[PDB]
């Protein structure tokens, strides 16, 4: 029991040069911290974010699936702070929390078209986002929620 | 190049569609060609496509400068210019490199009256 060791099963699967360049372009802004996480959903995704840049890769092959550069209302680019997988209406996407100089925006990003489909201005700087339910209405599936949220 | 109808006697006619600014048209008489900015090799179409509507022919040109241009053949004018790098995740290096491998396709829906462009 004294040393269980992990065994590497393959070589380093490098990201495409385009993803590595896109993540490095914003290291020139001394305040941009590169972030990355695996997605907790069934879709085998990983995401990386550096300042306004978002990169979505396959969690097994490292291939670039999708990418986006977020625009801000101010001369300062938005920062991608929070990212969560969200599946709705047979689409797969991400809920993305952007922090700006004067506020924050919650974006719904559709991976299948690589675009924002909905955006909402938030009262204060976003720190985390979490999906509760991916559909609405008076279904059996929404009965566990408060009568308010079922609408 | 325009050939006459096959059943009519007529002469082949040639027209050259150029992006002339109205300022280049009004100043045509007062400044030599060296200041005029000749359309550099960068304006060269890499892919061409055409769509015919009513009594006019619309030409689409995807160029080495990464721009898509639309022309009326009847009015002999550039009706539209779009920059295709507005739609690419730009590396600063691409704006300096001629786009030689670019392709353009058109499809028209009669039922919708809508024209689509694949780039």
């Amino acid at each position: 029991m004294q040393n269980l060791e992990a065994q590497v099963t393959g070589s380093l699967v490098a990201f495409p040069d385009v993803t590595q360049k896109a993540l490095k372009e914003d290291e020139i802004n001394l305040d941009s911290v590169l972030r990355g996480k695996f997605s907790t959903g069934r879709t085998s995704l990983a995401w990386l974010a550096c300042g306004p840049q978002l990169e979505i890769t396959n969690s097994v092959t490292g291939e670039r699936i999708s990418a986006y550069h977020f625009s801000g209302l101010t001369e300062r680019p938005p920062v991608v702070v929070a990212v969560k997988e969200f599946t709705w209406q047979k689409k797969t996407g991400l809920l993305v929390g952007l922090v700006e100089a004067e506020g924050s925006v919650l974006c719904l990003y559709d991976i299948g078209i690589s675009k924002v489909v909905k955006a909402v201005v938030l009262p204060g700087s976003v720190t985390a986002v979490e999906p509760i339910i991916n559909h609405g209405g008076a279904s059996a599936s929404t009965q566990h929620l408060h009568q308010s949220l079922r609408w | 190049i325009k050939m006459p109808p096959h059943d009519m006697e007529g002469l082949v006619t040639i027209a050259e569609l150029k992006q002339s600014s109205v300022m280049q048209r009004l100043l045509t008489g007062w400044m030599p060609s060296s200041i005029r900015g000749d359309q550099g090799p960068a304006h060269l179409p890499v892919s061409l496509a055409v769509h015919t509507l009513d009594h006019d022919s619309y030409l689409f040109a995807l160029c080495q400068d990464h721009k898509l241009r639309m022309w009326s053949y009847k009015d002999q004018m550039c009706l539209m210019v779009a920059d295709m790098l507005e739609y690419v995740p730009v590396s600063k290096d691409i704006r300096q490199t001629a786009g030689t491998g670019h392709k353009l396709r058109l499809a028209f829906s009669e039922t919708l009256g809508i024209l689509y462009l694949g780039v």
